[PDB]
C-alpha cells in the first residue's frame, strides 16, 4: 500500500528573517504534532553542496522527505534564492514510491523557477531581488488531499503548466538464475495482454509457454537467441505473472514436499484437483496393458504420497498403474498440479566423476558441462540428445556416478 | 422489517480497521459497504456484531468513492471505482468471484461516481484525466457520452434530480454543467470561486439550483436560469468544507470540513448575501478528520404519508463509523413536516442482508477431510466484538469480548450475538482417573432473551465425551446452574466465572 | 556554449478515426483510415527568446487535446470524439518527408546567418515503426539527394532489439524487418526494465479475467504404441526433440 | 531476498570539540568509484604479531581517495551534517542524501557534564567534548532500505555506541583515542621523516592508517568491524582494554518450506529441515531443548580458539562452554551432558539453566547448530539445497562437490569417497542409515561422517508424519452402536475414506470413529494409542514424539504394522 501524506510544507530562504515556513497545509499541524523548524532547518534549507539532492531523514516518530533546490543568479537578493517542497511520513512505513515524485516536482519547480520566476514572484516582496537591474497554499491543499484521496493529481498551475504526480509501486527485480532447462508457466492469460507496444520477441514467446517447453525449445520454435528469451522471461517475472518448473520426463525422482498438508488443508486444492488430472473422455491411454466417475480425493492424496525420493516415474507408474487407469488420470497433469502447487518436488540428477563418433563442439560442450558439475537437464538440452544417450557418451568418456538431490 | 430494527434512533460506534477512504448505504437501510485498498467489506446494520463479509480485490492505488446502485429491481450491485476502472460487484456470487463486470473506461484514475435517480442504471463517473463518462448497465462496454475540461482533473460529478439528461461536474475553481442532448458544450460555466471545488450538489425539488463547497471556507449557491456568474446565496465558514450537500428532507444543508473545526457535521437551516456560518446541530465526537455521511431512510411500505424518520451514518479517519440520531427538534428547527398528501408514493426496497456468505464427469459424494482441525479458530471475531458500542458491561457482545480477552487460552468455536449461541472449547481437570490432567471440552452455550435482566440463567450443554463421566457431567451442568442462578440476582453477567470454574482457576461465591 | 541556433518546434499528429481496438492491430502494417495534423508552435525565432519559446510550448501542448479531440459538429455542438494514434503506427515517414519541404529547392531564399539544416524528431517510443514499403523506399531515395541529418530521439528506454527498427510486409504478405541507413537513434535519460507491458504495469486487467485458460495439453498416442513402457519410453525418448 | 548482505561503505568517528566539530578517523580512504561498484619498529612488531588487520584494495592506487575528502564531500562538511543539535542526538539518525544512507546513533552529553546517568591535552579534550558520533555509511537497494538500515542499527550500531557510552562515562577512552588519533596523524604528517620518503599517495595513506591503528585501539575497532561485516563475519572487538563486544548480522541458512532457488535464491548448503534453532531463540524470549544434540560447525579446536576471542580474560563462561566443545558429540542428547557441568561447579536445576545459555550461545554465534540425536536408525536423503553446484557458497574455478569431495577423502580416507557415498543414498528407495554400514568395525567413523555430511547440509533427515484415517465400514459400526441407544451391489473398490485432521480437536462421532479403530486390538496397542492419539496431525514427527514420550521404536513399529489401513505415513524433512 501507500502510505498517506502526514503534513506538507513549503520552506522558503528569506534574505533578512531566514529560512521559515512559508505555507503548511495543514494549518499549524507541525506545531501541534510538535515538529520544530529550529533543529533540522540547515537540512530544509542547505549550504550549496547538499542542494538538488533526495535529502530524507528521521525526526522523532516521523519520517522527513524533501528535495531542496537552490537558484545562482544576480537577478535574486544576496545572488540565491532557495527553496523546498517538503513531504512528512510518519516513520513506520515505505517512503520508496513517493521519492521520485518528489525529485521530479523540485526539478520541475527549480526550471519553472529559471525559466519564469513562477515561485520567487509569487512572494510579492521585493526584498527576494536585487532592485538594482496563482497560489502556493491551494496548490499544497490540492497537493495533499489528491496524494491522499486518488494517488494522482492533474492539478493545475498555470496556463501551460500542470503538477501530473502518479505513484506507482516498488517491485523486485526478477532472478538471474533462469537457464535453458527450465519450462515458464504462466499464471496469467498472455494472450489478451498483448497490445501494440510489446517487444518483438515477447510477441514470439507467449504461444509457445504451455508449461511444458523449454526455454531452448521456445528459442528454436520461435526463431530467437536464447538470451532475449532469458530476458523476455525476466520481465514477465518481474511483474510476477510468469514462474519457472522443471521439464516433465519419466525418469523423473519426483518426491514430495513439507507442504503436502496442503493438500488437506487448503478447501480449494482438491476439488480442482479432482478436475484437472482427469481426461475429458475415456482416453485409449487409460486401456493400455502395462506389458503386452471423476477420481477419489482419497486415491489423489494417497497418489501424491507415493513418491518417495529414489523411486523413479517409470517405477512408480509400473508399480501403480491399475490405479492410474480405472480413475482415468493423466499422469503429466497430475504432476503438474503438485509442481505447480508445490506440494511435491524433482530430485534433479548430478552426473559427477570420480555410439556414434560426436562433434569437436558437442564433446567441448559435455566437458565444459561434466567440470561445471551441471545436470543431466543441461547436458540433454545442449546435446538435444536423451538421457539414455547422454549417460552412454558420459560412460565411454569416464567412470561416473548420479547424485539424486 | 426496517421498524424492529435495534440500532435506529440509539447511538453506536464502530471500529472498522484498516483505512478504509470511502462508504456508501444500502437504500434499503440495512447494509452499509466500505471500499479500501483490499476490497469491499458489508456490514449488517442491524446486527454490527457479525464480522463483515469482505470481496478480495487488491490494487496500490487508493480508492476514491464507493456508491450502492439505488435500482430497485438488482439491489445486489455495488460499483466501486478501482484506480481506471470501475468495478460493479455481485453480492450474491461467492466471496472471491463477486465481480461482475468492469467499465473499462478513463485513462487515469476514477475521481467519483454518481448514479442517475430518475433512471437507477444509468451511471456517471469523473476521472483526474479531465473525462466524465455516463455509463449504462445494459450495455457496459463503451461510455455513451463523454465530455472534458481539457484543463483539471474532476473533483465530482452529480446528475440533476429533475431534469434526467442534465449532469454537472466539478473541475478545479470552475464548476461546469453538461447537457446529455448537447454533450461537449456546457450549458453554463459557473465561475465565482478562487479555491478549487471540493463538493457539488442539486436541490432535489428545485429544477436549476446548485450547491458548491470550496477550499477558501465559501459555500456558494446558484440558480443557474438566471444568471451563470455570481451566486444567489455565499455562506462563509472559518475552515475549508470537504463535502456540502443538500439535505432529504425539508430545505437545509449539512457541510463538513477536511481540516479544522471540530471534524463534526454542521448542519444549516436554508429557511447575492454574504453572510456568516449559523449551524443548528454539530454532530460532536469524532476526533480525527470525517471521511463522508450518508442518510439512512425508513418509512412504511404502503402508506402514503412522509411519516420516515432519518439516522445519520458518519464514517471518519480514526476508524469510527457512527451512527446519528436526529431528534424531533431537528424535525422541527429545519422546515420539514409529515406530508398529509403524497404526489408520488415513495419506492420500497428489499429488505435483504447481504452479509452471510451464499451458498454455492460426475463428482462422487465423500467427506474427504474433517471440517473440524481445518478450522480457523475465530480471533478476529472477539477484536470485532471489542470495537461496538451501543448507546462497566453494557450487552451480551462487550461480555463476550471481555472473556476472549481475559482468556487468550479459550479457543472459542462458534460467537453468534444474534442468535445467543456461544459454542468454545477449553481444557480442564476434570477426571476422575488423574484430576493433574485437562480433559478437551466443547461446552456450547445459549442465552434466553433478558439474560442479565430477570433471574434465568444461561443453559450450557456440553457435548459427551468417553473421558468425561456422568457424575462429573452433572456435578459441572449443577454448578454452572447454581452459579447462574445466583449471580443473576444482581443482574449482573455471569460468562466469567462460569469460564473461570470450568477452567478450574479459582472458585467464586 | 553561446550559440545562435534558429529553433522551429512543430507538432505533427495523426488520428486514428477507426474505432477498432488496438489490441487487434496486425504489426507491420499501417493505419488504414487515419487524419494527419500538423500544428506549428513556433517559426523561426532565435535561441535567445528560449523563455518565451518554451512557454508557447508549454501552453500549445497543453491547449492540443482540445483543439483535436473536440469536433465541430453541424447541429450546433462539439463531440469528444477521436483517438491519437500509436507510435508504432504512427506517421513517421510523413514526418521524415515533411521535414523534407523546406529544403527540396536548393535555390531557396538565403538565411543570411545561418547554414545548416539540421531536423530532430522528438518521438515517445522505442525506435520500433510500422511502415509502407513505396514510402520507405521513396523516403531513402529523396533523403540521399539532401543535406539533412534526422536525430530520432526517444523519450523511453532503449529496447532489447536494434534500434531503428522497421516492420514492413511485401507484395506477398510476408513480414519483414529492416534497419534504416539515414536515421540515428539517441535514447535520452542494477536492472532496467526495457520492455513494456502497459495493461500490467498499470494493472488495467482486473484479477477475474486474468486467470489461465489454456492448461497443459493432455498426453497423446502415437497409434503406434501397445504399452505403457512402450509409451512411457517413446515419451522419455522425444522429450527433447525439436519439430 | 534470503541472501546475506550487509551494505557496508565505511565508519566515521566524529566528535563535536567546543571549536566545532571534527572528524578524527574514518577507515576506507577508497573513492565512490570503487566502492559503489624508532620509525616502524612497534608497526612492523604489531603487523607481523597480528594485531593490525586492515585490507590493502583500500589502499590501492585504483582505489585511493584523500584523507579530507570522503565520497565526493569534504572533511568539514560531513563533520557538520553528521553533527546535529540535541533535539536530534540521543537517538536514530538515519539520513539519506542520495543512494547513502549515513546512520548512526549519535551521543551527547546531558545538561550537566554527565555522559549518562546512572599529556594535559587529553583531560582538555575530554573535559570539552560534548558530542561523538559513530557514522556508518550504507548504500542498500530501494527495496531493502527499511530491512538493511534496521538490521544494522538493531545488530551492530546501537550496541556499540551504547558500550562507547559507558566506557566514555567510567574512563574517558573516546576521548583520550582521538587525542593520540589526532596526535599520531600531527606526528606522521609533520614528523617521522619515514613517512615523506614513501612514494606514492596510496602507500602514503596505507602507513598513516599502519601507524595509526598501531598507537590507537578505537581505530582497530572499527577498522575490524568495517572488514568483517563486510565480510559477513563475527566482529571482535576489544575495546578499553578490559571488554570485547561480539557484533554480527544474522544469515538466514535456515529453512523449512523449501524456498524456490529457481525465482528467490537461496545460500547452498543451507540446513532445510524441519527443526529449527530459531524456534528456540523466539522461544526464549512444551518443547525442550535438552532433548536434542548439538552438532558443531567447525573442528572443536578452532572452535576454542574463535572462543578465545570472546573474552579477554578466561571468566567461568568461557571456561564452561570450552569444557563442553571438548566434550560434546553429535549423538547423545544433552540431557546426559549434565556432568561436565556438576563436575566443573560447586530438571529445573542451574545446571540445566547454564546448559540452556551456553546451547544458545554456541547455535547463535555459528558455532554448533543443534539437530536431533543422529543414530544409524535414521532415514538420511539428499536434500535439494545440496552445495553441489557453484564455485563458491554464493556464486549465482572448482564447483563444492569436488572441494567437499577433497575435504571428505583427506578428514576421512578409509572410505568410499562423497560421489559414492552420496549415490548410495539417493538412487535407491531411502532407508534406515544402518544398510550402508558393511560392519560393526566401521560405526563410529560412519557416524563421524554422517555427521560432517549433516554439518555441512549435504544430507537431511527424513522423518515420519502419520496421518489417522477411518473408513466406511467404521462409520457403519459406530451408525450401529448410534442405534444401540447402492444397496443391490457392493463395489469393492469405493471406500468412504475421511481423514480426522486434528484427532484431538474432534466431535462424538468423530471420536468415536477413532476409538472404534482399535476395537480389537489387545492393551498394549489400545494403551499406545490412546496415549499417542493426539500427536497424529500430521505436523508432529514421530522421531521426536519418541524421544518426548520414552517409548520403544519396536512399539511405534508395532503399532504402525498393526494398524496397517488406517494409518497414513507422510515423509518429508
Amino acid at each position: 500500500g501507500f502510505v498517506p501524506i502526514h503534513t506538507i510544507f513549503y520552506s522558503v530562504f528569506h534574505p533578512t528573517e531566514g529560512s521559515k515556513i512559508k505555507y503548511e497545509f495543514p494549518p499549524n499541524n507541525l506545531k501541534n504534532h510538535g515538529i520544530n523548524f529550529n533543529t533540522f532547518k540547515n537540512y530544509i534549507i542547505p549550504k550549496p553542496i547538499l542542494c538538488h539532492k533526495l535529502i530524507t531523514f528521521k525526526y522523532g516518530t516521523y519520517r522527513i522527505v524533501c528535495y531542496p533546490v537552490t537558484i545562482n543568479s544576480p537577478i535574486y537578493a544576496r545572488n540565491f534564492f532557495s527553496f523546498n517542497f517538503v513531504f512528512v511520513f510518519p516513520y513506520d512505513c515505505e517512503t520508496s514510491p513517493y521519492e521520485p515524485a518528489i525529485t521530479r516536482l523540485g526539478k520541475m519547480f527549480k526550471v519553472l523557477e529559471e525559466q519564469n520566476q513562477l515561485l520567487s514572484k509569487s512572494e510579492r516582496d521585493p526584498v527576494f531581488f536585487d532592485l538594482k537591474v496563482f497560489s502556493i497554499q491551494d496548490l499544497l491543499m490540492r497537493i495533499f488531499q489528491d496524494l491522499n484521496n486518488y494517488s494522482e493529481c492533474l492539478i493545475p498551475i498555470d496556463e501551460g503548466n500542470a503538477v501530473d504526480i502518479k505513484i506507482f509501486p516498488l517491485l523486485r527485480p526478477p532472478t538471474t538464475c533462469v537457464s535453458l532447462e527450465d519450462v515458464p508457466l504462466s499464471s496469467v492469460n498472455l494472450k489478451k495482454i498483448i497490445d501494440v507496444n510489446w517487444d518483438p520477441t515477447m510477441m514470439s514467446i507467449v504461444p509457445y509457454i504451455d508449461g511444458l517447453n523449454s526455454i531452448a525449445k521456445i528459442s528454436k520454435l520461435s526463431n530467437s537467441d536464447p538470451g532475449l528469451v532469458i530476458e523476455c522471461i525476466r520481465h514477465l517475472i518481474y511483474y510476477k505473472c510468469v514462474t519457472l518448473s522443471d521439464i516433465f520426463q519419466f525418469s523423473n525422482i519426483y518426491a514430495p514436499s513439507s507442504l503436502i498438508r496442503n493438500f488437506l488443508t487448503d478447501p480449494l486444492m482438491a476439488s480442482d484437483c479432482q478436475s484437472y488430472v482427469t481426461f475429458p473422455e475415456v482416453s485409449k491411454i487409460s486401456n493400455l496393458p502395462l506389458n503386452k466417475f471423476l477420481p477419489t480425493r482419497s486415491c489423489l492424496f494417497d497418489l501424491y504420497r507415493s513418491l518417495s525420493q529414489g523411486q523413479t516415474l517409470k517405477t512408480w507408474y509400473e508399480s501403480k498403474y491399475m490405479i492410474l487407469k480405472e480413475n482415468n488420470i493423466d499422469i503429466r497433469r497430475f504432476i503438474t498440479f503438485g509442481l505447480e502447487k508445490r506440494i511435491i518436488y524433482r530430485c534433479y540428477s548430478f552426473p559427477v566423476m570420480i555410439m556414434p563418433k560426436l562433434s569437436d563442439e558437442e564433446e567441448g560442450i559435455l566437458e565444459e558441462s561434466i567440470r561445471n558439475a551441471e545436470t543431466f537437464d543441461k547436458i540433454c538440452v545442449l546435446l538435444s540428445k536423451p538421457k539414455l544417450e547422454v549417460e552412454s557418451y558420459l560412460n565411454e568418456l569416464g567412470e561416473f556416478k548420479v547424485i539424486n538431490s | 422489517g426496517p421498524y424492529n430494527s435495534p440500532t435506529f434512533g440509539k447511538s453506536l460506534s464502530l471500529k472498522v480497521d484498516g483505512g478504509f477512504n470511502a462508504v456508501s448505504i444500502n437504500p434499503s437501510g440495512r447494509d452499509i459497504v466500505l471500499a479500501s485498498r483490499q476490497g469491499l467489506y458489508i456490514i449488517d446494520l442491524d446486527d454490527p456484531f457479525t464480522p463483515p463479509r469482505w470481496l478480495h480485490h487488491i490494487t496500490p492505488w487508493q480508492v476514491a468513492d464507493v456508491q450502492w446502485s439505488p435500482h430497485p429491481a438488482k439491489p445486489y450491485w455495488i460499483v466501486s471505482t478501482s484506480n481506471q476502472k470501475a468495478i460493479i460487484w455481485n453480492l450474491a456470487k461467492s466471496s472471491s468471484n463477486a465481480i461482475e463486470f468492469v467499465l473499462h473506461g478513463h485513462s487515469r484514475a476514477i475521481t467519483d461516481i454518481n448514479f442517475n435517480p430518475q433512471h437507477p442504471d444509468v451511471l456517471a463517473t469523473c476521472s483526474v484525466d479531465t473525462y466524465v463518462h455516463a455509463w449504462d448497465m445494459r450495455s457496459p462496454h463503451r461510455p455513451f457520452y463523454s465530455t472534458s475540461s481539457w484543463r483539471s482533473a474532476a473533483s465530482q460529478v452529480k446528475w440533476n434530480y429533475k431534469d434526467p439528461n442534465v449532469l454537472a461536474s466539478s473541475h478545479g475553481n470552475d464548476i461546469f454543467v453538461w447537457d446529455l442532448r448537447k454533450g461537449s458544450t456546457p450549458l453554463c460555466s459557473l465561475k465565482g470561486h478562487v479555491s478549487s471545488v471540493n463538493s457539488i450538489d442539486f436541490n432535489r425539488f428545485k429544477y436549476s439550483e446548485i450547491m458548491s463547497s470550496s477550499n477558501d471556507g465559501t459555500v456558494k449557491f446558484w440558480d443557474y436560469s438566471k444568471s451563470t456568474t455570481e451566486s444567489k446565496r455565499t455562506v462563509t465558514t472559518n475552515f475549508p468544507i470537504w463535502r456540502g450537500r443538500y439535505l432529504p428532507f425539508g430545505e437545509g444543508y449539512c457541510i463538513m470540513p477536511m481540516v479544522g473545526g471540530n471534524n463534526a457535521v454542521y448542519l444549516i437551516n436554508l429557511c447575492n448575501k454574504k453572510t456568516k456560518l449559523q449551524p443548528i446541530y454539530a454532530f460532536k465526537g469524532h476526533s480525527d478528520r470525517v471521511i463522508d455521511f450518508l442518510w439512512r431512510s425508513r418509512h412504511t411500505c404502503d402508506g402514503d404519508y412522509d411519516d420516515r424518520e432519518f439516522q445519520l451514518v458518519t464514517w471518519s479517519k480514526d476508524c469510527d463509523l457512527k451512527l446519528w440520531p436526529i431528534s424531533d427538534s431537528i424535525y422541527g428547527k429545519v422546515n420539514f413536516d409529515r406530508g398529509k398528501r403524497l404526489e408520488e408514493k415513495l419506492p420500497d426496497y428489499d429488505y435483504c442482508s447481504y452479509n452471510k456468505e451464499p451458498e454455492n464427469f460426475r463428482r462422487l459424494r465423500e467427506n474427504f477431510v474433517t471440517t473440524s482441525g481445518l478450522k480457523k479458530n475465530k480471533t478476529n471475531h472477539i477484536t470485532w466484538l471489542s470495537g461496538i458500542r451501543m448507546n462497566k458491561i453494557q450487552n451480551l457482545g462487550e461480555e463476550v469480548s471481555a472473556i476472549g480477552h481475559k482468556f487468550p487460552k479459550v479457543v472459542f468455536e462458534k460467537i453468534s450475538v444474534s442468535t445467543r449461541e456461544l459454542c468454545l472449547t477449553l481444557n480442564g481437570p476434570w477426571s476422575e482417573e488423574n484430576p493433574d490432567d485437562y480433559i478437551f471440552l466443547r461446552i456450547s452455550i445459549n442465552f434466553p432473551l433478558n439474560y442479565p435482566n430477570k433471574g434465568d440463567p444461561p443453559k450450557f450443554t456440553i457435548e459427551e465425551n468417553s473421558n468425561l463421566t456422568m457424575s462429573k457431567r452433572q456435578e459441572i451442568l449443577s454448578n454452572l446452574a447454581t452459579i447462574g442462578q445466583k449471580y443473576t440476582d444482581s443482574n449482573l453477567y455471569c460468562l466469567e466465572p462460569c469460564i473461570r470454574f470450568v477452567l478450574g482457576e479459582k472458585v467464586s461465591l | 556554449v553561446d550559440t545562435h541556433h534558429t529553433i522551429t518546434i512543430a507538432f505533427a499528429i495523426s488520428m486514428d478515426l477507426s474505432d477498432t481496438s488496438f489490441k487487434d492491430l496486425t504489426p507491420g502494417e499501417s493505419l488504414k483510415n487515419s487524419q494527419d495534423y500538423f500544428r506549428i508552435v513556433v517559426d523561426q525565432v532565435s535561441i535567445i527568446h528560449w523563455v518565451d519559446i518554451m512557454e508557447t510550448l508549454r501552453e500549445e501542448f497543453m491547449e492540443i487535446r482540445k483543439d483535436l479531440l473536440n469536433k465541430q459538429t453541424d447541429k450546433g455542438y462539439s463531440v469528444a470524439n477521436g483517438r491519437f494514434s500509436p507510435v508504432i503506427k504512427s506517421n513517421f515517414l510523413e514526418l521524415v518527408n515533411f521535414a523534407t519541404t523546406i529544403l527540396t529547392d536548393p535555390f531557396k531564399q538565403l538565411d543570411l546567418r545561418h547554414t545548416t539544416t539540421h531536423v530532430m524528431i522528438i518521438s515517445p517510443g522505442s525506435g520500433l515503426f510500422d511502415v509502407d514499403y513505396s514510402l520507405l523506399r521513396l523516403t531513402g531515395k529523396k533523403l540521399l539527394s539532401l543535406e539533412m541529418t534526422m536525430d530520432l530521439i526517444c523519450l523511453s528506454k532503449a529496447p532489447l532489439h536494434i534500434v531503428p527498427l522497421f516492420r514492413y510486409r511485401d507484395f506477398e504478405n510476408k513480414l519483414h524487418h529492416c534497419v534504416p541507413l539515414w536515421l540515428s537513434v539517441f535514447f535520452w535519460n542494477e536492472w532496467t526494465p526495457r520492455c513494456k507491458i502497459y495493461d500490467l504495469q498499470m494493472m488495467g486487467i482486473t484479477e477475474n479475467e486474468l486467470i489461465r485458460e489454456v492448461d497443459v495439453e493432455y498426453l497423446q498416442l502415437n497409434k503406434k504404441v501397445k504399452s505403457l513402457s512402450e509409451f512411457m519410453n517413446d515419451y522419455d525418448k522425444n522429450a527433447f526433440e525439436v519439430k | 531476498e534470503c541472501l546475506p548482505n550487509s551494505c557496508l561503505l565505511g565508519v566515521h568517528l566524529v566528535i563535536s570539540t567546543h571549536s566545532g566539530p571534527q572528524i578524527v578517523y574514518h577507515y576506507p580512504p577508497s573513492n565512490t568509484a570503487f566502492l559503489t561498484n624508532e620509525e616502524d619498529m612497534e608497526v612492523s612488531a604489531m603487523l607481523q604479531d597480528g594485531k593490525i588487520s586492515m585490507n590493502e584494495i583500500f589502499f590501492e592506487e585504483e582505489n585511493f581517495q584523500d584523507i579530507n575528502k570522503i565520497l565526493e564531500f569534504d572533511n568539514d562538511f560531513v563533520a557538520e551534517f553528521c553533527s546535529p543539535e540535541r533535539e536530534m542526538c540521543n537517538t536514530r539518525f538515519e539520513f539519506t542524501v542520495d543512494n547513502f544512507c549515513f546512520l548512526g546513533l549519535p551521543i551527547h552529553v546531558d545538561s550537566q557534564g554527565r555522559w549518562r546517568k546512572s599529556e594535559r591535552e587529553k583531560e582538555d579534550l575530554g573535559k570539552n567534548m560534548n558530542m561523538f558520533h559513530v557514522c556508518f555509511v550504507m548504500n542498500p537497494h530501494l527495496i531493502e532500505y527499511n530491512k538493511r538500515i534496521d538490521d544494522m542499527y538493531q545488530f551492530v550500531v546501537t550496541r556499540l555506541s551504547l558500550l562507547l557510552r559507558y566506557v566514555q562515562s567510567k574512563t574517558s577512552y573516546i576521548s583520550s583515542e582521538c587525542h593520540i588519533i589526532l596526535k599520531e596523524k600531527e606526528r606522521v604528517l609533520k614528523h617521522s621523516k619515514t613517512y615523506q620518503s614513501i612514494r606514492g599517495a596510496g602507500n602514503k595513506g596505507k602507513y598513516l592508517y599502519q601507524r595509526i591503528l598501531a598507537k590507537s585501539s578505537l581505530a582497530r575497532a572499527l577498522t575490524e568491524c568495517v572488514d568483517k561485516i563486510q565480510r559477513n563475519e563475527i566482529a571482535c572487538l576489544e575495546i578499553n582494554d578490559d571488554k570485547v563486544i561480539s557484533l554480527q548480522i544474522p544469515i538466514q541458512n535456515e529453512f523449512e518450506k523449501m524456498p524456490n532457488f529457481k525465482l528467490q535464491p537461496v545460500l547452498r548448503g543451507s540446513y532445510l529441515t524441519s527443526i529449527l534453532n530459531m524456534k528456540f531463540l523466539e522461544k526464549s524470549s512444551n518443547d525442550d531443548l535438552l532433548n536434542y544434540a548439538l552438532l558443531l560447525l567447525d573442528e572443536p579446536n578452532n572452535i576454542i580458539s574463535s572462543l578465545e576471542t570472546f573474552s579477554y580474560q578466561d571468566d567461568i563462561g568461557t571456561i564452561i562452554l570450552k569444557h563442553l566443545v571438548r566434550n560434546i558429540q553429535p549423538n547423545i542428547p544433552l540431557r546426559s551432558y549434565r556432568y561436565l557441568i556438576t563436575d566443573l561447579l560447586d530438571t529445573n536445576s542451574l545446571e540445566s539453566s547454564i546448559l540452556r545459555s551456553c546451547a544458545l550461545h554456541l547455535m547463535y554465534w555459528r558455532h554448533a547448530r543443534i539437530v536431533i540425536p543422529l543414530s544409524s536408525k535414521y532415514t538420511y536423503i539428499v536434500s535439494p539445497l545440496a552445495p553441489i553446484q557453484g564455485y563458491t557458497i554464493d556464486d549465482y574455478r572448482v564447483p563444492l562437490i569436488y572441494q567437499n569431495s577433497m575435504l571428505f577423502r583427506s578428514k576421512f580416507p578409509s572410505l568410499p569417497s562423497l560421489p559414492i557415498f552420496l549415490s548410495l543414498l539417493s538412487t535407491d528407495k531411502p532407508q534406515a542409515y544402518s544398510n550402508i554400514i558393511p560392519s560393526r568395525e566401521h560405526k563410529p567413523v560412519y557416524l563421524n561422517a554422517l555427521a560432517w555430511l549433516i554439518q555441512y547440509g549435504y544430507v537431511t533427515q527424513l522423518l515420519t508424519f502419520i496421518n489417522i484415517r477411518v473408513d466406511k465400514h467404521i462409520k457403519m459400526a459406530v451408525d450401529e452402536d448410534l442405534e444401540k441407544e447402492f444397496e443391490y451391489d457392493d463395489p469393492e473398490m469405493q471406500h468412504d475414506y475421511t481423514i480426522i485432521l486434528e484427532p484431538e480437536r474432534a466431535t462424538a462421532i468423530e471420536k468415536r470413529w477413532l476409538y472404534r479403530c482399535i476395537y480389537g486390538q489387545p492393551s498394549d496397542i489400545q494403551i499406545l494409542f490412546n496415549k499417542l492419539l493426539k500427536y497424529f496431525n500430521g505436523k508432529v514427527p514421530m522421531e521426536l514424539v519418541i524421544i518426548k514420550e520414552e517409548i520403544s521404536r519396536h512399539d511405534l513399529k508395532k503399532l504402525l504394522n498393526a494398524l496397517d489401513k488406517y494409518l497414513i505415513e507422510i515423509h518429508h524433512w
